[PDB]
């Protein structure tokens, strides 16, 4: 748990090589993270059990924006992406409804991330049709998703060079 | 979390027309994922989520992002009544609206460039609903084909032409009904109206099941003759009951020979279009009697080729492969194509013997359409039977158009050689 | 010969209109920076759309 | 039959008129029939051919191909084969045909209609609603 | 290479052969019912 | 419907100066422009942001 | 030509009867035309490359 904790106070530099702790301990992608037997796999569990029990949703958040989102460095979103896959996996399932929530609980502040959002709205999107959810949740994230697309379309529609842009992409390869 | 709740990463400005498109594409690839879920897929149709990406997420962005976006709202219809009726309303009003003042509005090239290519993936997706699907389709087709101009026709009648053309011709198999041999079962007008008494479940149990016919060793010559009359009669007690207006009206085999048909065969607007009717009456052509019919309506249009010149080749290449067989070429002569033929020859020859005397207009195709006559009455002499019955009939004629043809000198085309020489060839056979 | 020349005159027409409709769609296609640059292509030339350049 | 339509024959069946294997000159026919300007039935078809086999190949004269059109000409009416048909219809002997042998019929057409069709047929069928159907009703709407 | 995406892998093709005849069937049966439908567009009125 | 938007811009603008002599002192010709002129910019603002050729 | 005929048709005292007639005729023309450039079968590929390539 503190290895995250530290992963907060440091550097994009020094965000990767802890990232890549983690890795090893969740058995996520520890060669895409250095790139960037069932006990094993049951160390693997009893550890994000472990990471589960210490990490509140405040530091989750924090880290999942931090490294998902604010990135600013592909390589270091790829292995959040991984990290918090093998996260959700290997969690039960009161743990994964709880990452759920959290993740469409950011989901509003995505216009402020713009690209870099990628990665993050890929486990979203898996996460969303993976984890069996009732229908008053599955109806909440869609009109959610939703609420984003009518926002960012008003948006877009009444940009003040809404036109200029539509145009020259029409024309000049730009 | 204190660090980076003080500053960590970065973040987008306000206003970031860029970003703010970077997150309406994260937003359609989230969608595209939810869709999946049918529970999901039917609360976002519930939203209004169709009608959002219509108005605003279909012509905006790059071209994959159109092309997801047209995913995704195939994916909502998919298998889902409300939504494909919905979006094949959505379509025939934004395209019908075009339609009205095409001349006086020609952005029609970009306006349903978009909902056209909706339809044709739409279609693409086979699902139970198909069926408003494929009705959306053709009314949009005849609407189009109503209309001469080449920016509805290459837009609209193009792609509906190919919607139905990849639907009658399906992609090949890679592993259950025959129709009434002299009546047309289904019905357009009908069905277009969306009368229930008319439709795929309706017509499909009209008609009988294929099964198997058996009696492989089995001559069954008594039972040939109690099938015949048990049909024969069976046939007559609904063609009763449906005259008493008891029953459904079955349709005649029966065209009027000026239909969206030539409409489309000769279009210059584009070849794609004719090439598209040319391989629907191909695939229409599967059923002998219904061969005999689109035999009938082609060798009416021969007429057209005479009008349009270059333009008919595609409809020429149909019209000579349905007739490969000299079975077909007898039966067309039977009903008179080989005087029809040869009037034709003749007046092309006579036009060509006024444009003589007329001005020296030199014309690249001039004869394309005297050639190809000239190769379709030697495509029927070619078979002994005909030049027996018709050599009497046809010297006149032949003689005629050669000593015609020996005339022109400014005119002289190589295409007009080649059928000189044809006719002298058909002359010596005669 | 006017007959050959016609053909080929006629044969670009298929493609014009193809270059038509891909222009129409209007994509955002950014210039893309092909490894051969023998041809005398100008930054201006390379901003203005390929379909638009290829019609 | 006048002349005009007896030349009309004999001009489409000098036209098809070939020889070959199997019977092509009962396919020849059948395509003059068609081409007349009367098109029988695949069934109408396949019971002629077989109504005519003479010689190797369905040998068929002109004066032979009169014969046969003379049987049935426009197809527009037969009591004879109506009674006939009342015969097959009636799957048991003759007397009355019943939904039973009606559907039986329909299923050695190959049509498969619900009951609750075969039903209707029959009420459309039987007049004095005996559930009975006699040539008086059979007839009846062959002709109606 | 493409396979880091999960949403973009999520398509899964799966087709069985008996399944495989019935489509098959139906896509010639919609065929000729799309046949029908343009010869009773073409009759004449 | 036809001359307005095709030919060269000195077409164009001639067919312009042809149309507004047509509707001088002329109070039943200058209402048929006008209304021409409100339905199409009227059907235009109908679909505005669904269709972006009302420019 | 058109314009000897232009000035001839506004500089003579003519009668109303032929006034409408030349009227006519010339209408007709440009319908005949209108309808001519509307329908013609390359009309989209000219009106598209005059809206994007200068020719
Ligand atoms: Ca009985
Ligand atoms: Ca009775």
């Amino acid at each position: 748990y503190f290895l995250l904790q530290v992963s907060f106070l440091v550097d994009e530099g020094v965000s990767p090589v802890l990232l890549q702790l983690l890795s090893c301990a969740l058995c996520g992608s520890k060669v895409l993270a250095a790139l960037a037997g069932s006990q094993e796999d049951q160390l693997c569990t009893a550890l994000v059990n472990q990471l589960n029990k210490f990490a509140d949703k405040e530091t989750l958040i924090q880290f999942l924006r931090c490294f998902l989102l604010e990135s600013n460095s592909s390589s270091v979103r790829w292995q959040a992406h991984c990290l918090t896959l093998h996260i959700y996996r290997n969690s039960s399932k009161s743990q994964q409804e709880l990452l759920l929530d959290l993740m469409w609980s950011i989901w509003p502040e995505l216009p402020a991330y713009g690209r870099k959002a990628a990665q993050f709205v890929d486990l979203l999107g898996y996460f969303s049709l993976k984890t069996p959810q009732t229908e008053k949740k599955l109806k909440e994230y869609s009109q959610k998703a939703v609420e984003i697309l009518r926002t960012q379309n008003h948006i877009l529609t009444n940009h003040p060079n809404s036109n200029i842009y539509n145009t020259l992409s029409g024309l000049v390869e730009f | 979390r204190a660090l980076s709740v003080l500053g960590c990463g970065h973040t987008s400005s306000t206003k970031c027309y860029g970003c703010a498109s970077a997150v309406t594409e994260h937003c359609i690839t989230l969608l595209r994922a939810l869709a999946t879920n049918p529970a999901l897929r039917h609360i976002l149709v519930s939203q209004g989520l169709i009608r959002e990406l219509f108005d605003y997420n279909l012509r905006r962005g790059a071209a994959a992002m159109r092309e997801e976006v047209r995913q995704l709202m195939c994916l909502l219809t998919r298998d889902n009544p409300e939504a494909t009726q919905q979006m094949n309303d959505l379509i025939i009003g934004k395209v019908s609206t075009a339609l009205k003042g095409h001349w006086a509005n020609p952005d029609l090239a970009s306006s349903l460039q978009y909902e056209m290519l909706l339809l044709t993936d739409s279609i693409s997706k086979e699902d139970s609903c198909w069926e408003l699907r494929l009705r959306c389709a053709l009314s949009l087709f005849l609407m189009a084909v109503n209309i001469k101009t080449p920016v509805v026709v290459e837009n609209i009648t193009l792609m509906c032409l190919r919607i139905l053309q990849k639907l009658i011709k399906p992609p090949a198999p890679t592993s259950t009904v025959k129709p009434y041999c002299n009546e047309i079962h289904a019905q357009a007008q009908l069905w277009l109206k969306r009368d229930p008494k008319a439709s795929y479940d309706a017509w499909k149990k009209c008609l009988p099941i294929r099964g198997i016919d058996g009696n492989g060793k089995a001559p069954s010559k008594s039972e040939l003759r109690h099938l015949y009359l048990t049909e024969k009669y069976v046939w007559r007690w609904k063609q009763f009951l449906s005259r008493r207006g008891k029953r459904t009206s079955p349709l005649d085999l029966k065209l009027g020979h000026n239909n969206w048909l030539r409409q489309v065969l000769f279009t210059p607007a584009t070849q794609a279009a004719r090439q598209a009717a040319c391989t629907i009456v191909e695939a229409l052509a599967t059923i002998p009697s219904r061969k005999q019919q689109v035999l009938d309506l082609l060798t009416s249009y021969l007429d057209e080729l005479s009008i349009a010149g270059e333009c008919a080749a595609e409809y020429l290449a149909l019209y000579q492969k349905l007739i490969t067989s000299a079975h077909w070429k007898v039966y067309l002569a039977a009903r008179g194509v080989l005087p029809y033929v040869g009037n034709l020859i003749t007046k092309e020859i006579a036009r060509l013997l006024a444009l003589e005397e007329a001005t020296l207009s030199t014309d690249l195709q001039q004869g394309y359409a005297l050639k190809s006559l000239t190769g379709l009455l030697s495509s029927f002499v070619e078979v002994e039977s005909i030049k027996r019955h018709f050599k009497s009939r046809l010297v006149g004629t032949v003689l005629n158009g050669y000593l015609c043809l020996r005339k022109l000198v400014v005119q002289r085309t190589k295409l007009i050689d080649e059928t000189q020489d044809m006719l002298l060839e058909m002359l010596e056979d005669m | 010969k006017a007959d050959r020349v016609y053909h080929q005159l006629m044969g670009h027409r298929p493609q014009l209109e193809n270059l038509l409709c891909k222009v129409n769609e209007a994509a955002p296609e950014k210039p893309q920076d092909d490894s051969g640059t023998a041809g005398g292509i100008s930054s201006t030339s390379a901003s203005v759309n390929r379909y638009i350049l290829q019609l | 039959l006048t002349e005009e339509q007896i030349a009309e024959f004999k001009e489409a069946f000098s036209l098809f008129d070939k020889d070959g294997d199997g019977t092509i000159t009962t396919k020849e026919l059948g395509t003059v029939m068609r081409s007349l300007g009367q098109n029988p039935t695949e069934a109408e078809l396949q019971d002629m051919i077989n109504e005519v086999d003479a010689d190797g190949n369905g040998t068929i004269d002109f004066p032979e191909f009169l014969t046969m059109m003379a049987r049935k000409m426009k197809d527009t009416d037969s009591e004879e084969e109506i009674r006939e048909a009342f015969r097959v219809f009636d799957k048991d002997g003759n007397g009355y045909i019943s939904a039973a042998e009606l559907r039986h019929v329909m299923t050695n057409l190959g049509e498969k209609l619900t009951d609750e069709e075969v039903d209707e047929m029959i009420r459309e069928a039987d007049i004095d609603g005996d559930g009975q159907v006699n040539y008086e009703e059979f007839v009846q709407m062959m002709t109606a | 290479q493409n396979s880091q995406f999960l949403l973009t892998r999520l398509n899964d093709p799966k087709m069985s052969e008996t399944e495989r005849q019935s489509m098959e069937s139906e896509r010639a049966d919609r065929s000729l019912f799309v046949q029908e439908l343009l010869l009773s567009t073409l009759v004449r009125e």
